[PDB]
RNA sequence: GGCACCUCGAUGUCGGCUCAUCGCAUCCUGGGGCUGUAGUCGGUCCCAAGGGUUGGGCUGUUCGCCCAUUAAAGCGGUACGCGAGCUGGGUUCAGAACGUCGUGAGACAGUUCGGUCCCUAUCCGUCGCGGGCGCAGGAAAUUUGAGAGGAGCUGUCCUUAGUACGAGAGGACCGGGAUGGACGCACCGCUGGUGUACCAGUUGUUCUGCCAAGGGCAUCGCUGGGUAGCUAUGUGCGGACGGGAUAAGUGCUGAAAGCAUCUAAGCAUGAAGCCCCCCUCAAGAUGAGAUUUCCCAUUCCGCAAGGAAGUAAGAUCCCUGAAAGAUGAUCAGGUUGAUAGGUCUGAGGUGGAAGUGUGGCGACACAUGGAGCUGACAGAUACUAAUCGAUCGAGGACUUAACC
C-alpha cells in the first residue's frame, strides 16, 4: 500500500533514484495505491548525469511494493522493496532501459510497453 | 463440521504433489495464460510456509531475482499449478523461515541434507 | 420466490473449474416441512409457514405438537414463513428439500448476526477518536452531544450499547455448489451469523 | 457533578421499591430434619444425593 | 475459555500447582467453587500422566507439581505417591477421577465454597 | 456598529479536535428556458436541499496565498454550534527583555521567552437492557402493519462513432457493456495483526542432594512462530430494475374575446426532488389487531356481590454451559443425556521430545522417530457434574343474527 509521501525507489535509467509520492491518482480522497495505476510524485534525490534533475515535480507508476498483490487465481506476489517506474502521460517511461522484476498487473492494467522494456515478469 | 467439510473438499484436492519441508529449494511449473497462449512460466525458489489445512492449506516460495526478492504464493491444491519437484532438500531447524526477508547474500545458505 | 430454512456449518473455498479460488459458505439443511399454508381469506395474507430442525419429545410441549399433527411429523424445532411464493405450488406438510434451488442462481440471504455486547462508539459506529498525545485527555469518548440553543440532545445521537443479534440481509449472492444427497448449500462470499446457527435462504428480489 | 433539587421522600421509595433482596432456594433435604439450599450439601445433615459426606 | 482467577498469570500457575499438590496430599481439599471447577480438569490430567506412568510422563509431572511430603513415615513425594498409589487406584475408570461437593457460602464475603476430592 | 433591557452573590472568551444537525440565496450531481448555443466546452436564469462537497506548505490564527488533485473542493445558523467533551498555540495575571513615552514609580489593539484548565450525574434529555401491569380465560408459536429509522454519491474506459456536426482543427446527444473512488453492512476461507494456562531456542542467578532433566524470578526475562476468539489494511455484498403523483419546462384541444391562446372546462408529458418498490424496528397501535394449536370451566363460602386453594396446559426456582452476556436477559441442556469437564481419535501449531546407542578429545552431529508436546477447535464416549424437590400458573358480565 503505496500512500501519500511515501518514498518510492526508482526502477530505472532515468537519472532519478528516490522519490516521494505527492499523492495517488484516481478518486476523490484516495487513502491507498497497489501495483498497476499511475501516481503524482517528486524526484527527492537523483544521478548527477540524467534527464530527471533533483526536485520536480513528475507522474510514475509503481511497478514493485513489498506488500503483495491479490490475484483472482489466488496466488500472491511480494516484494522486498518498493519501486516505481517515471511515465509520461502517453504511458511510455521515459527511461531507456529498466532493472528488476516486474508484476503481471501491468498487462491487463495496460502498461505492455513498460512490460516489454522489462527484464523479468513475474 | 471439520470432517463434513473435509468430505466435501475431497474430490477437489489434489494427489500428485510430492512431499516437501518448509526449508527446501524447489521448482514450481505455473500454467500462466498471456495473449490466449498458455505457456509454463518456470519459478525456482526455497519454501519459506506451509500454512493451512485442507484444501485451504497453502505455501509460499522466495526467489532472489535481479537484485530483487519475490516471494510467490500458492493455493497447494491449484488447478493452474502444471507440475511440481522439489529440486534439493534443505536442512532447517525453524518452522516458517521467515528471516531470509532481511537476511540476503549468501549468507542465507541451505545446507543440503542428504536424507 | 423460493426459498430455504437451513443451518450455517461454516466457510471454506472452492476452485469453480476455471482456475479462479472462490471463498464459500457451507449450509446444511434437512429437508423442510410446510406446516400452515396461510391463505389471504382468512389470514389476510398469502404465505407458508415451514419448519427444519426437529426437537426431541422432551422438549416439544403439547401445543407445538398439536400444531404439527396436521403436517404429521416430527416437532419442528425452528419455524419461520415467506411470502410471495404461489400457494397452490405448496401442499401442506410436503418436503421442499434442497433440489428447488440450483447451481448459478442469485440468492439473498438473511439471519441474525454475531452478537457483540455493550460496545463503545468507536466500535458501534465507526467515528473517530481524539489524539493519543500533546496531552490529550480525549481517547476514547463519543463526541459532543450538541448544540446549545435546543436546550436538549436530539433523537438519534450515535451512544454506546449492545450490538448484533438484529436481523441483517446480504443481497446477490450466489449458489456456486449444491450436494442434495447430503442436504448441503453452497453460497459464495460470506453470511451472518456464527456458527451452527439459523440461516434463511431466499430467491433475490432484485 | 451534584444533585440540584433534594430528592421527595416519594422518589426516595420509588427507587427503593427495587433494592429487596429475594429468598434464596429451600428444598427440604430428604435425609430427614430441616431445611437446605438446593445443590448444596446440607450444613446440618452433612448429605447430599443421599451419600454421607463426613 | 479458562478463568482468569483475578491474579497475573504467574501467580495463577502457581496457584494451581500448589492446589494440585494440596490435592495428592490430602485427597480432599474445601476452597472457592471456582478454584475447584478450574482446579478439577489439571488435577485429572496430572492423574491421566499418573496413569501412563513412563518416565517422560514423571518429568512431566515433576515439572508441574511440588515436592511436599505425603506420607511422612515413609517419605512418599506428592510424585510417587501420584504414580504408585492414585493412579493404580484410577487406572480402572477411563478418565473422570473427580467431584465438586457445593456447601454454603463462607461467613467473611459470602463466596461460594467447595469441597473437591478424588473418587 | 448605535442603545444599555437580562446576566458583575460570576452566563468561560479565538483557533483546532470529536460529534453533528438545520436554511437554500446551489459548488457537483438531476430536469429545463434563452444565448452573440455548429458540435466538445461555455454564459445567464428557473425547478431542485436526496446525497456528496479532498489531502499538504506557511502562519496560534480562522481568513488568506501556494502545491497536487477531485464532479465539486458552496455560503451561512445552531451562545461568531459544541471546555461539568478535549486541546491551550493567542489574546488576559504575577518574572524577564527590546523599541518608544515618562524627571519617576511605570505604560504601550508594539514585540519577545515562560506561565496550575476543578467536579463521584440528582432531574429532564440521549443510547442500550431489565422487572411490573393491560390487552373481560390461561398458555406455545407464526404474523398484519399503522408508524418510525437507513440507504439513498459518483468517475473512468470500450461501443455506438471518427457518426451528427464541423473547408478544417476538433468532436457529440441519445442508447448499450466493463471497471473503479469514497461510504455502509457482514465474515475469517484467503493475506496479515493479536493471541500473557500453545510449541521451541536462549543469558544471569537461585532451587529440586549431584550428572542429566526440570522449577521460580528477571517487562510474558528476551527471542522465533502460532490454535480459537476478536480483527482490517483481507474477502463477499449494496446504493439495481421499476410503479404512482408532481416542481420547472414542453404541450394537444378550446373559448372567454368569430382570431390568437398549454387556459378558465378537459386531456397529456415531465426531475438525484415527493409517495412506494430495497433493508431494519414496530400491537404500551391503552385503537393493546389476526391466524395455528393445547388446557379445560373443579373443590371449598353469604347459596348468590364476589372471595380462597389445590391443580390442567405451560412456566419458574435451582444447576451444566455459550453461538449470548456489565448484571438481569436470550439461547443450548438438566439422566430415555452429549449441556460443559475428563478419556479416546483427529484438525491446526511447533516442529525433531526424554532415555538410549553410534561418531567425535570436545563443544556437538546422527539413529531410535514428521517423534514429543499441544488453550479454547470437531467427532465419539454415561467416566464427574446437572438429585431428591418446591413455587407460580385457567374455571369468565347487556344487545343484533342465528341456531340447542
Amino acid at each position: 500500500m503505496i500512500q501519500q509521501e511515501t518514498r518510492l525507489k526508482v526502477a530505472d535509467n532515468s537519472g532519478a533514484r528516490e522519490v516521494l509520492t505527492i499523492k495517488v491518482l484516481g478518486g476523490s480522497g484516495r487513502k491507498t495505491a497497489n501495483i498497476g495505476d499511475v501516481i503524482v510524485c517528486t524526484v527527492k534525490q537523483a544521478t548527477p548525469g540524467g534527464v530527471v534533475k533533483k526536485g520536480e515535480v513528475v507522474k510514475a507508476v509503481i511497478v514493485r511494493t513489498k506488500s503483495g498483490a491479490r490475484r483472482s487465481d489466488g496466488s500472491y506476489i511480494s516484494f522486498d522493496e518498493n519501486a516505481c517506474v517515471i511515465i509520461r502521460d502517453d504511458k511510455s517511461p521515459r527511461g531507456t532501459r529498466i532493472f528488476g522484476p516486474v508484476a503481471r498487473e501491468l498487462r491487463e492494467n495496460n502498461f505492455m510497453k513498460i512490460v516489454s522494456l522489462a527484464p523479468e515478469v513475474i | 463440521m471439520q470432517k463434513l467439510i473435509e468430505d466435501i473438499t475431497k474430490e477437489q484436492l489434489r494427489t500428485d504433489l510430492p512431499a516437501f519441508r518448509p526449508g527446501d529449494t524447489l521448482r514450481v511449473h505455473v500454467k500462466v495464460v498471456e495473449g490466449n497462449r498458455e505457456r509454463i512460466q518456470i519459478f525456482e525458489g526455497v519454501v519459506i510456509k506451509r500454512r493451512g489445512g485442507g484444501i485451504s492449506e497453502t505455501f509460499t516460495v522466495r526467489k532472489i531475482s535481479y537484485g530483487v526478492g519475490v516471494e510467490r504464493t500458492f493455493p497447494v491444491h491449484t488447478p493452474k499449478i502444471a507440475k511440481i519437484e522439489v529440486v534439493r532438500y534443505g536442512k532447517v531447524r525453524r518452522a516458517k523461515l521467515y528471516y531470509l526477508r532481511e537476511l540476503r547474500g549468501k549468507a542465507a545458505r541451505i545446507k543440503e541434507i542428504r536424507r | 420466490t423460493k426459498g430455504i430454512l437451513g443451518r450455517k456449518i461454516g466457510m471454506t473455498q472452492v476452485f469453480a473449474e476455471n482456475g479462479d479460488l472462490i471463498p464459500v459458505t457451507v449450509i446444511e439443511a434437512a429437508p423442510n416441512v410446510v406446516l400452515q399454508k396461510k391463505t389471504a381469506e382468512n389470514d389476510g395474507y398469502e404465505a407458508i409457514q415451514l419448519g427444519f430442525d426437529d426437537k426431541r419429545e422432551k422438549l416439544s410441549n403439547k401445543p407445538e405438537k398439536g400444531h404439527v399433527a396436521k403436517a404429521e411429523t416430527a416437532p419442528k424445532r425452528f419455524v419461520k414463513e415467506l411470502r410471495g411464493v404461489e400457494m397452490d405450488a405448496y401442499e401442506v406438510g410436503q418436503e421442499v428439500k434442497v433440489e428447488i434451488f440450483s447451481a448459478g442462481e442469485i440468492v439473498d440471504v438473511t439471519g441474525v448476526s454475531k452478537g457483540k455486547g455493550f460496545q463503545g462508539a468507536i466500535k458501534r459506529h465507526g467515528q473517530s477518536r481524539g489524539p493519543m498525545s500533546h496531552g490529550s485527555r480525549y481517547h476514547r469518548r463519543p463526541g459532543s452531544m450538541g448544540p446549545v440553543d435546543p436546550n436538549r440532545v436530539f433523537k438519534g445521537k450515535l451512544l454506546p450499547g449492545r450490538m448484533g443479534g438484529e436481523q441483517i440481509t446480504v443481497q446477490n449472492l450466489e449458489i456456486v455448489k449444491v450436494d442434495a444427497e447430503r442436504n448441503l448449500l453452497l453460497i459464495k462470499g460470506n453470511v451472518p451469523g456464527a456458527k451452527k446457527s439459523l440461516i434463511t435462504v431466499k430467491s433475490a428480489v432484485k | 457533578a451534584v444533585p440540584f433539587r433534594r430528592t421527595s421522600k416519594m422518589k426516595k421509595r420509588l427507587r427503593r421499591t427495587h433494592f429487596k433482596l429475594n429468598v434464596p432456594g429451600m428444598t427440604e433435604c430428604p435425609s430427614c430434619g430441616e431445611m437446605k439450599l438446593s445443590h448444596r450439601v446440607c450444613k446440618a445433615c452433612g448429605s447430599y444425593n443421599g451419600k454421607d459426606i463426613n | 475459555s479458562y478463568r482468569k482467577l483475578g491474579r497475573t498469570s504467574a501467580q495463577r500457575k502457581a496457584m494451581l500447582r500448589d492446589l494440585t499438590t494440596d490435592l495428592i496430599i490430602n485427597e480432599r481439599i474445601e476452597t472457592t467453587e471456582t478454584r475447584a471447577k478450574e482446579l478439577r480438569s489439571v488435577v485429572e490430567k496430572m492423574i491421566t500422566l499418573g496413569k501412563r506412568g513412563d518416565l517422560h510422563a514423571r518429568r512431566q509431572a515433576a515439572a508441574y507439581i511440588r515436592n511436599e511430603v505425603a506420607n511422612e513415615e515413609n517419605n512418599q513425594d506428592a510424585l510417587q505417591k501420584l504414580f504408585s498409589d492414585i493412579a493404580t487406584r484410577y487406572e480402572e475408570r477411563q478418565g473422570g477421577y473427580t467431584r465438586i461437593m457445593k456447601l454454603g457460602p463462607r461467613r467473611g464475603d459470602g463466596a461460594p465454597m467447595a469441597i473437591i476430592e478424588l473418587v
